[PDB]
């Protein structure tokens, strides 16, 4: 053959690369069917309110609603504090403060330590 | 098949494939051609990161 | 830029079809089917939508290719897609 | 040949 | 301050006493006259400060606000005069009282002598913003956001007003130039630790801090559209002005009683300028840029150097001016589709042209462009943190490129592409919208001219 | 629904010859390579059983992804052009004609005159392709998104007007 | 077409060309091989150089400073 | 395996009809219709002048065109600038300060009148 | 250059060190050793405003092209003397730092020698 | 105009690298049936391009009598001085 | 290289809007002689763009080259500088190789 | 004073009046690409004296004309510094931008909006003068966050491409 192709996260598999085209079931073929005929019927429903004469204004999309809703109204009615929650709330919420804490304090007192013995040159420093 | 119920919020919110938009069939005709999407059907969670404008999953050639 | 007419649409279509070994020019019609009347295969339509697709200059989607099964067919598409109505 | 260009009102 | 003070108070008699159709032309007319007195107080002095009255006093820091706030009122009225065309006229005329009574308490909150008069006045500030939010918002998510900004303001507030009534009992005046003239430098311990927070923390909600910032993105979005242009414009910087009033008792606590803030808000403003990038709500997104210029006001008050306190004052002025733009501009969409969804309604600019225009000035101006006085700010505020620790540079940086993208991101979102094809309702600009956007950006980038009127007190 | 077998070689065959010319280049040595491309293809035209069919299938697409241009020649106004989706800033729906000022339609009267009569077509023929609609649509709804052609004499195509009067390629 | 048919588009042959680009476009060539020949005549030196390189190793110990090892 | 009779007839409909919805975009002579303007008298002149367009007068537009740019672009603002820069900037210290001109051997001084001295002789390298 | 193989893939000891030499006394087998010689005063350079790193010991060469520069405009072509006197004279300091460098070399390698014999008897 | 195409009874693959080709192919038992719809590159104005050396030499020639006729005037100048 | 980047661009241009905003070289060629004067800039140009003695790139990149080669300079960044000015000569021989020489590749409506 | 200051200014000014003048009458009509082309090569024109007292003299001045704003001890002016890369570079960027209006006059002579591309090419033409001239860091950085708005604004000219906005 050829050297092969791996998919990533990024890089995903190609189509033609997929085995699963190549194996196919009636099964398959009769999901294939259910999914251009709900596709049609989502299609139908739009295209009638679209190429309607007497509507005006936006065609209200239920999908759309419902996909800004799970993302910002539905969240907490479904969180739960589990320790991988927990964990990753500790993590990066206070993870990164007190990481930032550590080095500015660190750097201002290395700096002060500098100033009590004037090892800081400060020659033309008039505006602060 | 919904996220798992891990304690995130997702709830019953569909777990669609993590394939951008510029993944789509660009010779269909979507109801949004430039997002490649059509009126009605399920929108990934992460459409706002997978829009043509931003990051792309796409196979390459390498 | 020029713009496209029916006739010029036409005449370029049939133009690169007689320039196919495996048609007759003094056969070949508009309305001639290039499976029924030509004989060909499916294959030799690929190549002579290829062929139309270098002679205009863009690109016909496979969905759409595969059903233009006469050179009047063709000029139809070529016609639809970049809005001649002469 | 001169075409009819749909555009927005710029009147406003 | 009278003069001031009265003409707005008589806006209320002449609101109720017009006819129903001179409503919105009369408060229009007289707020507009009433903004252009304000001015007057931009005429300050080098070293003392515009002492008035035993009651009323002005300086650099406070005259800016006193005209942000004046010039705010009329806006408001042409905002608001759309989506209330259809109430009734006892309603209207208790829609404009609303937004008179709480111009009126900021005009009197920035210019308290007094640190319990001023809390009076700033508290006092609530009641119409609540009942704007809560009585004329849209959804059913205005009550808890009413809540929310409530319950906030006041858990921050209380204990305000213990530590200033007990600074008046030990020291035996709240008045500002006294308190500035008998300093005494704030000792180590519990007792000063938690006076210092108890003076620090109502400032902190108000602003807010990042963490104590919830309340925001709810009451901002969800109030109708004057109430999110005070709300972002005049009310967030009640904290800033009454931190950088109160500071001056703080210190030197102040050197290490911010580290915990400087810290919450250097990593907040990377934090929510992170969450605009991902905002699916047009006005959300425009509410959550409001938490990271104000971070950055909280850092440059933090570590209290003429730079830093310069900086903090030209970004309030610049950030009121443009959260206020941003708002309206989203406003106008929302009035046509009647949805914040912000890619509900694609590719604007082959429909609204001058709108598109109008669009891209306010996102020039949330980037910070220079010479405008919010990269001004941003700038002052940055050299001072520098100097502050040379490691600021990093994350101030990083804010400053993520403030970019996101920015970008909604005008090529909300502008660019191709326009959304059932959306069949987006109807010309009207001349009082595009004279909306005029009015929110011709003195914005006019004090650019004269940046010293919105420098504060220590240019 | 799906691609069939004979789809699926001439997508293959079509793809592959394209990356071939952009290989090739000049004309000549992509008329051979070509030639011989197809010959490869007509090598098993006529195979007995699809099993194995779809696996040279497999073995060609595996190779074709090996061996493919890493940038192959793009038609500029196709997808992933250089000149793909340029004049979207310029197609302006035909609903903004309504929101024109008088004195901007003015200057049009014969178009406008036209534009009545064509949305007096729409308005009118719209009852009777609903009503196709429903009479052609089988209990269940559409199966496939394919619409019907007129079937009586004085009517129109179902849902014909966003298609019919869609915007130009070259607009303004 | 239109206005502007100076140049009639043609089928599947080489463009008509005018006497003026043809002309201009020769000219402008022979310029650019006129400077070069011109310039190099006059400034070989910017090519190939103006001073000989020198040989160290031709250089003699007493030029140099260098004693014999007995010093 | 090519059209269906149905979808080759919606087709051949939806032609007809996209042909002439194009067709129906074609302007008029008369379009479009423009709203009546003013003439001012400076280019009143050029509708009596310039009617012709001779050769001579090609020039001479031209010439007036070229004229009216400079004065208006250059002349006017070069003048306000110039004002600006030699009554109002250069009335306050060190506005505009000029690097000092090199000053070579030989060199005569205009403000004073010295006469730089010559360098001393050169060691005389030769090529 | 052939001084880079035989400093890198060789004895470096052998070979200049370009940013320590010259490591010999300038009177170490230079008897009479002559001091150069500046033509152009401090002050002509400074009134020249010469370009710092232009005012070497070339540096009067580079005031008389400047001063018929300065004395020729428009005719840029002019002055073409002055440039070629200025060039050979900083041709001329450049082969003495090459002086320089193969002085330094092969008193390095001497040095190495008359060490080498030393230890060879003892 | 009408632009009326040329006749295609003219384009042939004879005499061009398409007739190299077709005698490659038609040793293996092709033979390639697009050959004529090429033909034109090959013919007529595009029937002779030059090199990249004769592209880049564009102009040498009269670039170099220019040049002599120069070098010589400047001879006849110095012989003035 | 202001001059010569500028009008490299716009024979680019020339070729583009000649080739109906075509942009790949693959469909170009031929173009030397049905583009003479398109021609005649771009080989001027990129002859100044690879340092042809006197052109315009002469008087800075070639003393730029001289300069970086006596210096005391990092030596893997000498021999990339001196790589990389060999592969601007090749890339300007793929410019003019495929848009220029050859034969044409362009749709037959000239 | 010394003709070189006020040259240097209004080669700088001359830019900016076709953008005050791009709301007026001349930016509805037709002749607005070639009036900004006009004024383009008459500010080439224009810069070239400045070059030519620099060539014969070395002429070279910093010129702080408006104070702006001090803050403390640090005083921020317009001041633009008029050195050899200044009158050297102005002059070699006015010819380029010249040469490329006069080849979007034709190039870009089908786009609709080719008044409001002139002038965006002319608004970019003054914000790298503004960084080039700049006597201080203010100032260029002035002029370098305007380069990159509009570069900006006419890489993604065609803003309904989704490649173009990205
Ligand atoms: C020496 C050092 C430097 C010193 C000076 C420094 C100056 C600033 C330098 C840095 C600038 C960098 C950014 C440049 C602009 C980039 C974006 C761009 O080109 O947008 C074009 C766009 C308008 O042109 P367009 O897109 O073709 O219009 C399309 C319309 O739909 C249809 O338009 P139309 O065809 O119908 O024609 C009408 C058009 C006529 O206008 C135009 O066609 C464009 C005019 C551009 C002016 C010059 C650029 C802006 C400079 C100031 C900002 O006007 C409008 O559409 C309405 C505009 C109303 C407000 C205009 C701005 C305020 C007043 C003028 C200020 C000057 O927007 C703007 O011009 C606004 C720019 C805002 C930038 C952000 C703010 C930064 C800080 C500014 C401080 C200024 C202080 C001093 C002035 C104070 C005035 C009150
Ligand atoms: C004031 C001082 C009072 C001292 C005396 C009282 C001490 C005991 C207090 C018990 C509180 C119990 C809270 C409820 C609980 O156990 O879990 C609720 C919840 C869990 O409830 P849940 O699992 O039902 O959450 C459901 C979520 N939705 C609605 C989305 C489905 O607890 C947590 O999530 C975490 C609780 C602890 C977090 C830390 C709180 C304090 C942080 C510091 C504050 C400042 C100091
Ligand atoms: C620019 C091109 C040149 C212009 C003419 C030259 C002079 C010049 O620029 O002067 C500029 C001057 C200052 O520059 P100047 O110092 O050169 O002024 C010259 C005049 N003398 C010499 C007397 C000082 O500034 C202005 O004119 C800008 C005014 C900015 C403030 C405007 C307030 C309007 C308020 C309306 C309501 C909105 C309020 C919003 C909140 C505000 C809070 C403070
Ligand atoms: C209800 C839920 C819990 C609310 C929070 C808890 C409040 C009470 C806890 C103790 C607070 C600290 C305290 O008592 O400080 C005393 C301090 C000194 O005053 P005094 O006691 O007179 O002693 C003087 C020296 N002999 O007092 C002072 O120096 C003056 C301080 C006055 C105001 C104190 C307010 C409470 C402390 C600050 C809380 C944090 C800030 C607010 C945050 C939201 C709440
Ligand atoms: C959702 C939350 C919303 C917001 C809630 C309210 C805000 C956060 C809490 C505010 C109150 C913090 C009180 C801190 C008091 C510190 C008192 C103290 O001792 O300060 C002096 C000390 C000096 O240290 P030293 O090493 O001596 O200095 C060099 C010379 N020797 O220096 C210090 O101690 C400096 C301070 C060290 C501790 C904090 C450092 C910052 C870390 C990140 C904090 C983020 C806030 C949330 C934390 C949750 C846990
Ligand atoms: C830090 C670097 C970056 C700076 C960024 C700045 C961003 C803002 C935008 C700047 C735009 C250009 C501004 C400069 C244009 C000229 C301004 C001017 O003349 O202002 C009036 C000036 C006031 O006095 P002046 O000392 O210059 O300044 C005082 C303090 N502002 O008046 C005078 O001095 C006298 C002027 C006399 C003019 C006579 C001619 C008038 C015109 C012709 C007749 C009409
Ligand atoms: C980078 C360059 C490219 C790099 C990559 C180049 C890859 C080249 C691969 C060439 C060989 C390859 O096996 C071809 C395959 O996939 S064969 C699959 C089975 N093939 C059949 O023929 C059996 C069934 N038969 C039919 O389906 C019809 O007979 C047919 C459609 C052919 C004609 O019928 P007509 O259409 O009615
Ligand atoms: C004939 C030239 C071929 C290419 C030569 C590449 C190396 C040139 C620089 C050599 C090293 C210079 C520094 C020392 O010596």
């Amino acid at each position: 053959s050829f050297p092969k192709y791996k998919p990533s996260r990024l890089a995903t598999l190609p189509a033609t690369l997929d085995p699963a085209e190549y194996d196919i079931s009636p099964e398959t073929r009769k999901a294939q069917a259910e999914r251009l005929a709900i596709r049609s019927r989502l299609k139908r429903e739009y295209l009638l309110q679209y190429n309607d004469p007497n509507r005006l204004g936006v065609i209200e999309d239920p999908a759309l609603i419902r996909w800004t809703y799970a993302r910002s109204a539905n969240i907490y009615p479904n969180f739960r504090p589990t320790p991988k929650t927990s964990l990753l709330g500790a993590l990066f919420g206070i993870g990164p403060l007190f990481f930032w804490y550590y080095v500015f304090k660190t750097d201002r007192d290395k700096k002060e330590k500098l100033i009590q013995e004037g090892k800081l040159d400060q020659t033309f420093n008039i505006s602060y | 098949e919904p996220y798992p119920d891990d304690g995130m919020g997702y709830g019953d919110y569909p777990k669609l494939p993590d394939r951008s938009q510029q993944e789509r069939d660009p010779w269909y005709d979507w109801d949004h051609p430039d997002l490649r999407l059509n009126w009605g059907e399920p929108i990934h969670w992460d459409l706002d990161m997978y829009i043509r404008n931003r990051v792309d999953t796409s196979p390459t050639p390498v | 830029a020029p713009p496209l007419t029916l006739e010029a649409i036409k005449d370029r279509v049939l133009y690169v079809l007689k320039l196919y070994d495996k048609i007759d020019p003094e056969k070949l019609s508009v309305n001639s089917h290039f499976m029924k009347d030509l004989g060909l295969d499916s294959l030799d339509q690929v190549e002579i939508i290829m062929a139309m697709e270098d002679e205009f200059g863009f690109e016909i989607p496979d969905i759409d290719a595969e059903k233009l099964m006469c050179p009047q067919e063709i000029v139809d598409y070529i016609a639809d897609k970049k809005d001649v109505y002469e | 040949k001169r075409l009819f260009i749909i555009k927005p009102s710029g009147f406003y | 301050m009278l003069k001031i003070i009265i003409p707005t108070t008589m806006l209320l008699p002449m609101t109720w006493m017009s006819k129903h159709n001179m409503i919105w032309i009369n408060a229009t007319v007289h707020s507009l006259l009433i903004s252009l007195i304000s001015l007057s107080l931009l005429n300050q002095l080098g070293e003392n400060s515009l002492n008035f009255s035993l009651t009323f006093f002005s300086d650099s820091l406070s005259a800016p606000l006193l005209v942000l706030t004046t010039w705010l009122l009329p806006l408001m009225l042409m905002a608001s005069q759309s989506h209330l065309s259809k109430e009734t006229t006892t309603r209207k005329k208790l829609y404009i009282t609303m937004l008179i009574l709480l111009q009126l308490f900021l005009i009197m909150t920035f210019t308290a002598t007094e640190l319990i008069l001023f809390y009076i006045l700033f508290e006092a500030t609530l009641v119409p913003t609540l009942i704007i939010i809560t009585r004329w918002g849209n959804q059913t998510e205005r009550l808890n956001a009413g809540l929310y900004f409530l319950f906030y303001t006041l858990a921050g507030s209380l204990p305000l007003l213990v530590a200033l009534v007990y600074i008046q009992n030990t020291t035996g005046s709240l008045n500002f130039l006294i308190i500035h003239y008998w300093s005494h430098p704030l000792s180590n311990s519990w007792s000063n630790i938690f006076m210092w927070l108890a003076c620090i923390m109502a400032f902190m909600v108000k602003m807010p801090l990042y963490g104590l910032h919830l309340w925001l993105p709810k009451a901002h979005v969800e109030a109708p559209i004057a109430g999110s242009m005070v709300l972002a414009a005049v009310l967030l910087k009640l904290g800033g002005y009454g931190m950088m009033r109160i500071t001056t008792i703080l210190n030197p606590l102040t050197n290490y009683m911010a580290y915990p803030f400087l810290m919450l808000s250097m990593w907040g403003m990377i934090m929510t300028s992170s969450i605009c990038l991902r905002q699916t709500d047009l006005k959300s997104l425009i509410a959550y840029s409001s938490v990271s210029h104000m971070a950055l006001v909280i850092v440059a008050i933090m570590i209290q150097t003429p730079w830093s306190f310069m900086g903090a004052t030209a970004l309030m002025i610049a950030h009121g001016l443009t959260s206020s733009m941003l708002f309206c501009l989203a406003n106008t969409n929302y009035e046509r589709v009647h949805s914040r969804t912000m890619i509900l309604a694609r590719g604007l600019q082959t429909l609204l042209p001058l709108m598109a225009t109008w669009w891209l000035m306010a996102s020039l101006t949330n980037l910070a462009l220079p010479p405008s006085i919010n990269l001004i700010g941003e700038l002052f505020i940055i050299t001072a943190s520098f100097s502050w620790s040379n490691i600021t540079i990093i994350l101030m940086g990083m804010n400053m490129m993520i403030t970019a993208l996101y920015s970008l991101y909604m005008l090529i979102t909300t502008q660019r592409g191709k326009y959304t094809h059932h959306i069949n309702n987006i109807k010309a600009s009207f001349t009082r919208e595009n004279a909306l956007m005029a009015l929110h950006i011709l003195p914005l980038l006019l004090l650019t001219l004269n940046p010293k009127m919105i420098l504060g007190p220590l240019y | 629904a799906y691609l069939t077998h004979q789809q699926k070689v001439l997508r293959l065959y079509k793809r592959a010859l394209r990356h071939l010319e952009s290989w090739c280049v000049h004309r000549d040595k992509y008329r051979y390579f070509a030639c011989l491309m197809r010959a490869r293809f007509d090598e098993h035209k006529n195979e007995k059983d699809m099993v194995k069919a779809t696996q040279l299938l497999r073995q060609a697409e595996e190779e074709f992804w090996y061996g493919q241009h890493p940038q192959p020649y793009i038609f500029p106004e196709s997808p992933g052009g250089t000149s793909y989706e340029r004049y979207e800033c310029y197609k302006v729906p035909e609903w903004c004609l309504d929101d024109w000022h008088p004195s901007e339609k003015a200057m049009y009267p014969d178009y406008f005159a036209k534009r009545e009569q064509w949305k007096r077509l729409r308005r009118e023929s719209w009852e009777r392709e609903v009503k196709q609609l429903q009479e052609e649509t089988p209990p269940g709804g559409p199966r496939t998104e394919a619409l019907p052609p007129a079937r009586k004499e004085g009517d129109l195509p179902p849902l014909w007007w966003h298609i019919v009067t869609r915007p130009r390629e070259r607009p303004m | 077409a239109g206005g502007g048919v100076h140049i009639e588009p043609r089928y599947r042959q080489f463009p008509q060309l005018t006497r003026s680009q043809l002309i201009q476009a020769e000219f402008f060539s022979a310029t650019m091989w006129f400077w070069i020949l011109w310039r190099f005549w006059h400034d070989s030196d910017a090519v190939l150089g103006h001073f000989p390189y020198p040989d160290p190793s031709q250089w003699t110990d007493e030029e140099l400073g260098i004693l014999p090892d007995d010093e | 395996s090519g059209y269906t009779p149905d979808e080759k007839l919606r087709l051949q409909q939806l032609r007809e009809l996209r042909r002439r919805w194009l067709k129906d975009q074609e302007l008029s002579p008369r379009e479009p219709v423009l709203p009546p303007r003013r003439v001012w008298p400076m280019e009143q002149f050029w509708n009596k002048f310039l009617q012709d367009g001779a050769p001579w007068k090609n020039v001479i537009y031209k010439t007036y065109r070229h004229s009216i740019f400079a004065v208006t672009h250059v002349l006017i603002p070069v003048w306000i600038i110039h004002y600006y820069l030699k009554y109002h900037v250069t009335a306050k210290p060190y506005t505009v300060v000029e690097r000092k001109p090199r000053i070579f051997p030989g060199d005569t001084i205009l403000e004073t009148g010295e006469v730089i001295p010559l360098m001393k002789e050169f060691p005389d390298q030769h090529h | 250059g052939a001084h880079l193989a035989r400093r890198y893939l060789g004895d470096a000891s052998k070979e200049p060190d370009p940013l320590r030499m010259p490591t010999f006394p300038p009177d170490y087998g230079f008897p009479e050793r002559k001091e150069r010689e500046m033509v152009a005063t401090q002050q002509e350079m400074n009134d020249a405003q010469l370009m710092l790193q232009q005012r070497d010991y070339c540096a009067h060469y580079l005031i008389q092209l400047l001063k018929c520069k300065r004395d020729s405009f428009p005719n840029f072509l002019a002055c073409k003397h002055e440039q070629h006197d200025w060039d050979y004279c900083e041709h001329l300091d450049y082969v003495k730092r090459m002086k320089e460098f193969e002085r330094e070399r092969r008193l390095l390698q001497r040095k190495k020698r008359r060490e080498q014999r030393e230890a060879e008897m003892a | 105009s009408k632009m009326e195409l040329p006749d295609y009874k003219q384009w042939k693959i004879e005499g061009t690298p398409l007739e190299t080709v077709q005698e490659k192919l038609a040793a293996r038992g092709l033979r390639d049936p697009w050959g004529r719809n090429e033909a034109w590159r090959y013919s007529g104005g595009f029937a002779n391009n030059v090199s990249f050396v004769g592209a880049l030499l564009k102009g040498f020639k009269w670039g170099f009598a220019a040049f002599v006729v120069a070098v010589g005037a400047e001879y006849y100048l110095e012989s003035q001085n | 290289h202001a001059f010569f980047k500028a009008m490299l661009f716009m024979c680019s241009g020339s070729i583009i809007h000649s080739l109906n905003d075509e942009q790949d070289i693959r469909k170009m060629g031929g173009l030397y002689k049905a583009m003479p004067f398109t021609t005649t800039a771009l080989i001027i140009g990129s002859l100044a763009l690879t340092g042809m003695p006197y052109l315009t790139g002469f008087y800075s990149k070639d003393l730029i080259i001289e300069a970086v080669n006596m210096s005391y300079t990092n030596a893997w960044a000498l021999l990339m500088t001196l790589i990389a000015t060999s592969l601007t000569a090749a890339y300007s021989t793929r410019i003019i190789f495929f848009a220029f020489l050859g034969k044409p590749r362009f749709p037959p409506l000239v | 004073m010394n003709p070189f200051a006020s040259l240097t200014l209004t080669t700088l000014i001359i830019l900016t009046i076709p953008i005050m003048m791009s709301n007026s009458n001349i930016y509805k009509t037709n002749l607005y690409p070639n009036y900004v082309k006009t004024t383009v090569s008459y500010a080439f024109t224009l810069s070239l004296v400045p070059l030519l007292m620099f060539m014969h003299t070395g002429q070279e001045m910093i010129i702080s004309n408006w104070h702006w704003m001090t803050l403390q001890t640090v005083e921020l002016s317009l001041s633009f510094k008029m050195d050899y890369f200044s009158v050297m570079f102005i002059p070699v960027a006015l010819f380029v931008t010249w040469s490329i209006m006069e080849f979007s006059m034709w190039y870009m002579h089908s786009d609709p909006f080719i008044n409001r591309f002139f002038k965006y090419l002319v608004l970019f033409l003054i914000t790298m003068m503004i960084l080039v001239t700049a006597n201080n860091l203010f100032q260029l950085f002035i002029g370098w966050e305007g380069v990159g708005i509009m570069s900006f604004l006419l890489i993604g000219w065609w803003h309904g491409r989704t490649d173009a906005n990205t």
